[PDB]
DNA sequence: CCGAGCAGCTACTTGTGAGCGGATA
DNA sequence: TATCCGCTCACAATGCCACACGCGCTGCTCGGCC
């Protein structure tokens, strides 16, 4: 079974492993994104419920005046999105959210609140994204991309290297919330710990530890174990265990139980700590000078005196200790330091300790937050309790806490929002191990560490960002507020959170419009991953580390798609499987493999799973019954590969193509070619224009049967039904019967667009692809947009290419067209530039869009129409009027007798200016369609009336047809009520019916159902009449334009532009040029058949520039062809379809184990004449990204056809008309013309305008502005002679005020003379430095 | 393009090109520290004369 | 001053203002308040915060974001003072009073042009017309055509059939200056003699080109006039193409021949075993040429024929000397284009990139310059054209795969296998047991390496009236690699045999290699580790050109302090230079 | 009251060099 | 008290080109010898 569309033309396929996943929504990220943005969750998940319930509710300061929040609401959009694009509006939704206030009286705390005012307020608009996952703000299709950050959690660092230069590795633990206050543990060159707030000053870890009512002995017991010393008799005997004097030398003999286990001098080995386990002894004998290299672990209070006999840190002497003896503590416990187990770093970081309560530590902590401002205990602890351990202050969301527990090892994955002091004691010990030897570091490259945003996340941020400000808005609007005096409405305003969703959707860094110039690019910039904008790193501060690809970035990422130039590995492009993980994680399907059958089931593994399992080959051999062919395998522990058993892997990779993006995939062949080629050839097919005529590519992938049907370039079918009306315009679709709703149903209608500018100025259009009574699928086809064809996409063109030099004219890369391509209107596109007239609101009178153009003849105005705006279908070439802009200029109040009196009589119309706009000097073509803009109040010319009027005819047109169906439905029912009156139904209801439906006779049943049909008639006349004048209101209602404009007039010009010398094409392996020089049909190179070739590419870029793919790509579309012209040779001579049908079938039976499978006989032997007639331009062929076809399957394909195996062919030159020795290979090359046309790069300037800050010549295409002699040139006419030609390159030509003046007079006069003058920019910079306090002057 | 103006400031301020030179004009000229004369300058603490 | 202070107009009542407006406002204002409070007798303390805003505002105007707190004024985005309009790259010095844009210029994208001599290069109609309008307004006027400037103008935009003349009379020895976007050294501006041509694309000289390090990919150059005969006479006596053929770098020549012309010669002169005509007789280069273009005889054969030599005696005396030579075809064709002073050895080999590099080398050591530019401009022409007959193209079939790379491979595995089991066997370490797989692959990749060389060396036997006469091979990729035209030896290499080792994040090479080609299929993880290391390489120059930018400046700003002032200066003090031998040999 | 212009609603760069305490003999 | 060491702050980080876009709303304060 296959699809309609597939029945109309299916493409050949290669490759032998056999997919289980199908290719998701190419889209599904963005849709998936923003639907988790809009909706109604329970427990306050992501979205907006979110947002509002760590915000909301509201209380004043003790006022018993609650503002609660019950649910939110989006009504209908007030705009289509083919109305906000015709308009320019955005396409938003309102947001009514039914908020609760619930004020109390007073001398009650928890009082039952009464007088409770539940209301829905509106507050803002938010735009909604389309089925396509675009937000149209004004007027064009701006996309938010996602952006990959650092994860909220934990991290450590490892500072080495160049660090302090003392060549002592350092580590540093980062706590970073998702929203909140930062927080830095680190070490200094010595083994102080340190530690700092948000990039603070760099202060000591005890302070911040005590402040949180902690003490030192509790400190000393969390960090370091105790060591106990006991009072005996003598020597002060001590415990010991085998374990903790691993690596240290015996100072003295250390012997137990009368009997000597180590020597004063011996390292304790491993078999002296088994011999000394082996007697299981504690209490040793340890001499006096020992216990002084120790220190005390807690305060030891005396009971004689009341008195301290020693504080912790501090090590102990033998007074000291003859105190302690004396004083009866038996039990000392001290620490236990060892630089190979615990490393002494709370000691140092205690005794740099200035402060040691709780109450210093928090006011010196606040001196060391903010400056100054000394406070008591109490007023700094608000401070320390407000930054770290408040929920408006901190926000570690759902996947930071996850990270965090993940992190430091705990099972729980669950928590809050702000930190605990449990937490900060283990990360602290997490970093003391770390630096001790146990642990190791989390590198940043890593996509388990790294979390990527979508547009939701980011909506929800902005929209707290603005509901911040409104919260301290209504809360110091609350401080007066009082009972039964205000509504829950004047307290809130749209403006903060209105403000700020708006901006964040229209200007940032990553609001950007979508590259409208063909659905690859389209799908290619929704699923962009940016480290720019906020959180985010920036390309000018970025080091060698993120732009390399990790191992961990296979399937999760591309690692081939790239945009070489200022951010290389910065923005990247999502793999065709990956999916965004609930906690917000790049998620890879792989299949699950048993003992001995991978079962066909999927399990999206996360990038921190990834080195616990191991991951088999994608396109390993694999055998029948889920086995391996051979019993090692190819797999990766953990982003190494390795040599594994048929046993020991757990999981496979789903198919071939995950490890490349969408961008890529569509490169056939791309196992033959070099990354740099494939990275340069996927970013220049991004690039590609849609020519006038699209074509099917012969070498394809198969996944272009997806690009063009996932994205919302063509009209896919909602409802597979019968087709009932096509046309270029329109097409009306008739729904099935099961498909059809059982009640108020109808017919499809789909409105297709017409040439309309894109946001590249590029033409997008859509073309019918369908033919009447054809019935279709839903989900299938109806109209191919842009650079599409059945439902596939078709970027560029297949052309007959061959490779051989030619006079040079393929010198380095530039590429040898025939003239034949061009007259064939091949390459030949159109480009749509949009012109924009408006009417300010000025003083001394309004601006006019008459025609009464004075101080010009008539040639200049005959393309100005009654109204004041030129023709639709008025072609231009230079700078003409077309828009009648006139403004006045001094007295107002011009009578209108007096107005049309200067139209006929007296003198010309004075207060004009003629400030008129035409079209920019060097652009032609002919408009196509005109936009008007008028606001509420201003007098609408006819020509906006003409242009209402038409689509008010368009949509009445839509609504009668369904009226007209709906209405010959009822009709007919009534048929069948009243057959029972049939004779004079028959005699006087054949014509008349349709307008005479009064009749009556016996009543009981008749008069019932005839009433029932007739209030049903009724009532849908009626409601269609409401609907149209609903459509009427809409497109009457003038749009807002901004404060001071009457109204705004667009044009559109549609120039087509062929292909020249200049332009710059490229296939789709990377091998870039352009066109050098256009050739006669007779010159070009044409083989022995008579066939003459189209494009003369250079062989010789082939070997250094690695791509190779491209010639079997050729070769293979050279067999396409082959079939095709088979077909064709088939097709011209009538030949019986069952030799037809048996070609087809061996062509698509051919011997490489294929997955595809087709069979002929399955046909309605009808359709496979209309496939024939669909393949005599080619066969097109399918190529998986890895599994493409070897070279055997295009040898044997080749020899299919009559075409010779070697795939070269001996060639005839088209000057001297001899053969060419050596057969030059030639196939057929699908070639993409990029967005680089020369039309758009040649221009030129002698003398412009100037700038006004200095007087220097401007630049640029669009102004007429000269280059910019940049300062290396200067360098280099210095490093030559030339002074006479730098003095006049830099003054005489651009900056001299009286110079270049005189230097033109003399030139036209016939003197090729200087003069030097003085550059108007040094005065500028005398005067500049001379408004400074210093004095800048020349001498004599 | 040439014909310049002026302000007749009420109060003589200083330049914050001699002021933040590190090393400062004033800062060595008037061999007093750059955090005094910044503590001057910004009227939180007083210089005699 | 005001004019000096950017306010325009713009569209409506809103005016497009200068950051320092709002500076000096703000100064004015808390001045103005200032001297308001003076004179009320304000409060001590309130005269003293007021004093210092107004330090605040005029350190502000002075230079804003010094002082620590970076107001803003508008966008949120930080303000421009008066030291931001001369600092920076967008100051006055590095905007607009080092490099200024300058009129009568233009810029568009470059094409080949292999017909125009070296001298000269193409320039578009339209171009050529907007850049010399005062020349063909003068023009205008000197002839009768045009009495004053308007109706020369009229007929300028009108374009016609009177003026087209009046352009290529102009432009008739009025050379243009050529310029790349990024300049490195002098050569990235060159002055030629334009030709006029329909289009809108600037035709380039191949051979110049490789100095300007652009490739026709879709590089855009710009293009200026000279507009001063001091400035026409130097861009023709200094600035000139012909005027620079040594780098000022190093003494070779820059005008070393690129892939097409070495190639089409390489082809011309490798000569073959057995062709048509194998062992005729040929009289003069002129016969060799008639006997090729009649098809009666091949382009590569060898063949006796009669050459006619020039050698430059002590004194300017061209003596000449006529022998029998027994040489192919093809450098015997070619001799018709060596000047006379050569002698007939430098042709009579290969003639790769390196011997045509030393034939020009010596053809402007012994001829000097005049003949020098004429000799290379007829050997890019012969080249372009030969090439072109040949008819090099690449294929599938082209390149080999060898035989015996599946047993080198297999016994590499099992070689690396074997280690494994040592390591299994406890008897090895890791460490040691990755140098013996490193070392191990690397040995394999040179032994597939030499096998893949001598196997495309090897299939090329031609009988000659004999069994088998095995000689150089003809393969396309090999003539286009062993020439040194394109493809290197490393090149060819990772194409036709495996790639080798690769590199992981840190620098190190990982241990299991890619024993796959580009013509064979290749693994996924394969190419993933491929393009893992490829990236590296690829955004290792797009973040260094940025400090060898920066480097420029810098070298350049300590530089151009000091010029040729002196003719001598008399002394005896040096430098001992001694031929460096640390290390190798030499 | 009127009009005109202007204000509130931060942290993966790293390295280099210079300056300012600061603590150790 | 001199003097090396550690912490802090100013300054730098191609070049070109091409396209597109932007600085709002409510609120506050100053404007004026005919
Ligand atoms: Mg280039």
């Amino acid at each position: 079974v296959y699809s309609y569309t597939e029945k109309k033309r299916i493409r050949k396929d290669f490759g032998k492993r056999p997919q289980v996943l199908d290719v998701p929504y190419l889209l599904s990220i963005q849709l998936d994104s923003f639907q988790k943005f809009i909706e109604q969750d329970p427990e306050g998940q992501y979205g907006l419920e979110a947002a509002f319930r760590s915000v909301f509710p509201i209380q004043s300061y003790s006022g018993n005046s609650e503002l609660q929040y019950v649910s939110y609401r989006l009504g209908e959009p007030v705009f289509d999105v083919q109305e906000c694009q015709i308009r320019g509006v955005t396409y938003s939704a309102p947001l009514r959210v039914k908020l609760r206030l619930v004020i109390y009286e007073r001398e009650a705390p928890e009082g039952t609140v009464k007088d409770i005012k539940e209301q829905e307020v509106y507050m803002g608009e938010i735009p909604l994204m389309t089925d396509n996952g675009t937000f149209v703000i004004n007027g064009t299709e701006r996309v938010i991309v996602s952006q990959l950050h650092r994860s909220p959690g934990v991290f450590f660092d490892s500072d080495k290297g160049k660090t302090h230069s003392s060549g002592k590795v350092l580590y540093n633990a980062r706590i970073i919330p998702y929203r909140g206050s930062w927080l830095d543990f680190e070490f200094d060159p010595k083994d102080n710990l340190f530690v700092r707030i948000d990039r603070r000053r760099k202060l000591p870890a005890t302070i911040i530890l005590r402040a949180l009512n902690y003490t030192t002995e509790q400190i000393l017991d969390l960090f370091f174990e105790k060591v106990i010393f006991e009072i005996r008799d003598n020597k002060l005997q001590m415990e010991l265990v085998p374990e903790r004097l691993r690596g240290e030398t015996a100072s003295f003999d250390i012997e137990a139980n009368g009997k000597v286990y180590v020597e004063k001098g011996r390292r304790i080995t491993a078999r002296h700590i088994r011999q000394l386990e082996k007697d299981d002894v504690k209490l040793i004998e340890v001499p006096v000078e020992y216990i002084a290299g120790k220190v005390v672990a807690k305060d030891y209070i005396d009971e004689s005196t009341g008195e301290l006999i020693c504080a912790a840190n501090m090590e102990l002497s033998l007074d000291l200790l003859a105190k302690l003896s004396q004083s009866g503590h038996k039990r000392i416990e001290t620490l236990f330091t060892n630089d190979l187990d615990h490393g002494p770093y709370i000691s140092e970081t205690l005794r740099v300790d200035p402060t040691n309560d709780r109450l210093s530590a928090l006011v010196e902590i606040y001196r060391m937050m903010r400056p100054g401002e000394p406070p008591t205990r109490e007023a700094a602890e608000s401070l320390f309790e407000n930054l770290f351990f408040s929920e408006d202050r901190y926000d570690l969301s759902a996947v930071g806490r996850m990270k965090f527990n993940r992190s430091l090892l705990r099972e729980e994955i669950e928590g809050s929002g702000i930190l605990s002091k449990d937490d900060i004691i283990d990360v602290m010990k997490k970093l003391i191990d770390i630096r001790n030897g146990k642990g190791e570091v989390d590198d940043i490259d890593h996509l388990g560490n790294r979390r990527i945003r979508s547009v939701g996340e980011m909506a929800e941020n902005q929209f707290r960002v603005g509901l911040v400000r409104v919260e301290r808005a209504v809360k110091e609007r609350l401080s007066l507020g009082d009972l039964d005096t205000l509504m829950p409405q004047d307290m809130i305003n749209a403006k903060p959170i209105s403000a700020a969703v708006k901006e964040f959707f229209g200007s940032s860094q990553l609001s950007q419009f979508m590259d409208q110039n063909n659905p690859l690019s389209e799908i290619t910039h929704k699923r962009r991953i940016s480290a720019l904008g906020p959180g985010g790193l920036t390309r000018e501060r970025a080091g060698f580390e993120v732009r390399d690809v990790h191992p961990t970035h296979y399937g999760r990422v591309c690692p081939i798609e790239t945009p070489e130039g200022p951010n290389i590995g910065l923005i990247n492009s999502l793999s065709v499987y990956a999916q965004t993980n609930e906690y917000g994680f790049l998620e890879t399907p792989y299949r699950k493999v048993t003992d001995g059958v991978v079962t066909d089931e999927i399990h999206y593994l996360s990038a921190i799973e990834e080195g616990n399992y191991v991951i088999a080959q994608a396109n390993s051999n694999l055998d029948e019954e889920g086995h391996f062919v051979e019993d090692l395998v190819t797999c990766r522990s953990k982003g190494e590969s390795s040599l594994f058993s048929r046993d020991q892997v757990d999981y496979m990779d789903v198919s071939t193509q995950q490890v490349v993006s969408v961008g890529a995939s569509l490169i056939p062949f791309l196992e033959h070619d070099d990354a740099n080629r494939a990275l340069m050839g996927a970013n220049m097919q991004r690039q590609a224009v849609p020519t006038l005529r699209a074509d099917k590519p012969l070498v394809g992938t198969g996944m272009e049967r997806a690009v063009a049907v996932d994205s919302g370039v063509t009209a896919v079918a909602k409802r597979g039904g019968v087709v009932q009306y096509v046309d270029a315009s329109r097409i009306v679709i008739k729904v099935n019967e099961d498909e059809m709703y059982p009640g108020e149903a109808g017919i499809d209608i789909y409105n297709l667009t017409k040439y309309t500018r894109s946001n590249q100025n590029t033409c997008i259009n859509q073309m019918p692809c369908v033919s009447l009574g054809e019935p279709v699928e839903r989900g299938d086809v109806l109209a191919d947009g842009p650079s599409t064809d059945l439902g596939e996409l078709a970027l560029g063109q297949n052309m007959r290419v061959a490779f051989m030099p030619w006079n040079g004219y393929n010198f380095e890369d530039s590429i040898l067209v025939s003239e034949r391509v061009v007259q064939e209107d091949r390459f030949t596109t159109i480009h749509i530039q949009e012109l924009a007239c408006v009417s300010r609101d000025t003083k001394l009178g309004p601006e006019e869009i008459t025609a009464d153009i004075p101080n010009v003849g008539e040639a200049a105005l005959s393309k100005l129409d009654e109204s004041g705006i030129v023709y639709i279908g008025a072609e231009v070439t230079g700078g003409d009027i077309l828009v009648g802009k006139v403004t006045p200029k001094g007295e107002t109040q011009l009578t209108p007798e007096e107005k049309l009196l200067r139209a006929i009589f007296g003198e010309k119309a004075s207060d004009v200016k003629d400030s008129s706009l035409r079209v920019p000097n060097g652009v032609s073509g002919t408009v196509i369609d005109v936009q008007v803009f008028t606001r509420d109040g201003v007098e609408k010319d006819k020509r906006a009336l003409e242009i209402e009027e038409m689509q008010l005819k368009q949509a009445k047109k839509d609504l009668s047809e369904e009226l007209q169906i709906l209405e010959a439905g009822l009709f007919s029912r009534i048929r069948a009520v009243l057959v029972a009156g049939g004779v004079e139904a028959e005699k006087l209801d054949k014509l008349p019916r349709d307008r005479w439906l009064e009749l009556g006779l016996t009543d009981e049943e008749k008069q019932n159902q005839l009433e029932q049909l007739a209030e049903q008639y009724d009532e849908l006349k009626h409601e269609f009449e409401k609907k149209l004048e609903a459509k009427r209101r809409k497109i009457t209602q003038g749009d807002d334009l901004a404060p001071g404009v009457l109204k705004i007039v667009k044009v559109y010009l549609a120039v087509k532009r062929r292909i020249q010398p200049g332009d710059k094409m490229a296939g789709r392996h990377g091998n870039k040029g352009v066109i050098s020089k256009i050739n006669p049909i007779e010159d070009m190179p044409y083989d022995e058949n008579g066939t003459p070739v189209d494009i003369v590419l250079n062989p010789l870029g082939v070997p250094s520039r690695m791509n190779i793919g491209q010639i079997l790509e050729t070769h293979l579309g050279m067999a396409a062809k082959g079939i095709g012209d088979k077909i064709n040779a088939m097709l011209k001579q009538q030949q019986e379809v069952a030799k037809l049908r048996e070609f087809i079938q061996r062509a698509y039976d051919l011997g490489a184990d294929v997955r595809q499978k087709v069979d002929l006989s399955t046909f309605s032997d009808e359709e496979v004449m209309r496939l024939a007639e669909n393949l005599r331009k080619g066969m097109p062929i399918a190529t998986p990204v890895f599994d493409g076809a070897k070279e055997a399957e295009i040898k044997e394909l080749l020899k299919l056809g009559d075409l010779p195996t070697s795939g070269q062919i001996r060639l005839y030159d088209g000057r001297t008309g001899e053969q060419f020795e050596r057969p030059v290979t030639v196939g057929y090359m699908y070639m993409l013309k990029l967005n680089h046309l020369v039309d758009d790069k040649m221009h030129a300037r002698s003398t412009g305008s100037y700038s006004l800050v200095t007087q220097q010549p401007l630049g640029g295409k669009a102004q007429f502005g000269g280059q910019r002699f940049g300062e290396m040139e200067v360098w280099a006419l210095e490093a030559y002679g030339a002074a006479y030609t730098l003095q006049e390159m830099l003054t005489v030509k651009s900056d001299d005020v009286n110079g270049r003046t005189k230097m033109y007079k003399n030139i036209v006069d016939g003197n090729h003379q200087m003069e030097p003058g003085m550059p108007e920019s040094f005065n500028v910079l005398l005067k500049e430095i001379r408004s400074l306090g210093i004095n800048i002057e020349l001498e004599d | 393009r040439e014909r310049m103006g002026h302000i007749e400031l009420a109060s003589p301020t200083a330049h914050i090109w001699f002021l933040k030179s590190l090393p400062s004009r004033i800062g060595l000229l008037l061999d007093m520290p750059l955090r005094d004369i910044e503590r001057v300058l910004y009227f939180e603490s007083y210089v005699v004369i | 001053p005001p004019d000096l202070r950017p306010l325009v107009p713009l569209d409506g009542g809103r005016f497009a203002t200068s950051d320092l407006n709002d500076l000096y406002r703000r100064v004015i204002n808390r001045n103005n308040r200032l001297k308001r409070l003076l004179d009320l007798a304000a409060p001590d303390i309130i005269v003293r915060n007021e004093k210092r805003m107004l330090q605040e505002a005029v350190d502000a105007l002075l230079d804003n974001g010094r002082r620590g707190r970076a107001i803003t004024g508008s966008n949120k985005r930080p303000l421009k003072s008066l030291a931001d309009m001369i600092k920076g790259k967008q100051g006055r010095f590095r905007q607009n009073l080092l490099g200024k844009r300058v009129d009568y210029s233009g810029r568009s994208v470059i094409t080949v042009g292999p017909y125009l001599r070296l001298h000269q290069c193409g320039l578009p109609k339209k171009m050529a017309l907007e850049l010399f309008k005062p020349f063909i307004y003068g023009k205008l006027e000197l002839r009768g055509l045009a009495t004053t400037i308007k109706a020369a103008k009229k007929m300028v935009e009108r374009e016609e059939a009177v003026v087209w003349d009046i352009l290529d009379e102009v432009i008739r020895e009025h050379p243009v200056l050529l310029n790349r976007a990024p300049t490195l050294h002098r050569l990235g501006i060159q002055a030629f003699e334009p030709v006029l041509i329909e289009g809108k694309a600037i035709q380039l000289h191949p051979l110049v080109c490789a100095a300007y390090n652009a490739d026709f990919d879709g590089d855009q150059m710009a293009v200026h006039v000279p507009l001063t005969l001091e400035a026409q006479l130097e861009a023709r006596a200094l600035m000139m193409s012909t005027n620079n053929i040594l780098s000022p770098a190093n003494g070779e020549p820059i005008i070393v021949p690129s892939q097409d012309v070495v190639l089409g010669l390489y082809y011309m002169t490798r000569d073959c075993v057995n062709a048509k005509g194998e062992g005729m007789v040929l009289t003069g280069p002129k016969e060799a040429e008639r006997l090729y273009r009649s098809g009666l005889a091949s382009l590569h054969a060898r063949v006796k024929v009669r050459i006619t030599e020039y050698e430059k005696d002590a004194n300017g005396e061209l003596v000449a000397k006529t022998s029998l030579k027994d040489t192919t075809v093809g450098r015997a064709i070619l001799w018709m284009i060596v000047p006379k002073g050569l002698p007939y050895s430098i042709v009579n080999q290969a003639l790769g990139k390196k011997a045509i590099s030393k034939m020009l080398n010596t053809c402007y050591r012994i001829l000097g310059l005049k003949p020098t530019v004429i000799f290379a401009d007829q050997i890019m022409y012969t080249g372009f054209a030969y090439a072109a007959r040949s008819g090099a193209s690449v294929g599938i079939d082209d390149m080999v795969i060898p035989e015996k790379k599946h047993e080198i491979i297999s016994e590499a595995e099992a070689e690396v296998a074997e280690i494994q089991e040592q390591f299994q066997s406890g008897l090895v370490t890791a460490g040691e047991r990755y140098n013996k797989v490193i070392d191990i692959w690397a040995a394999a990749n040179d032994r597939v390496s030499k096998a893949m060389m001598d196997n495309l060396q090897t299939e090329t036997v031609i009988n000659r009236d004999g069994q088998e006469e095995k000689q150089v091979s003809f393969n396309s990729i090999y003539m286009m690699a062993d020439s040194g035209a394109r493809g290197s030896a490393a090149q060819i290499r990772q194409l036709a045999g495996m790639r080798g080792l690769m590199a992981k994040p840190d620098g190190s090479i990982i241990e299991t290699p890619i024993t796959a080609n580009f013509r064979e299929g290749l693994n996924v993880l394969q190419y993933f580790i491929s393009t893992h290391g490829a990236r590296k390489g690829l955004a290792d120059t797009a973040l260094k050109t940025a400090n060898s930018g920066y480097l420029t400046r810098r070298l350049v700003d300590v530089a151009q302090d000091l010029v040729v002032t002196e003719d001598d200066c008399g002394t005896h003090e040096g430098i001992m230079m001694t031929p460096v031998i640390e290390g190798g040999d030499v």
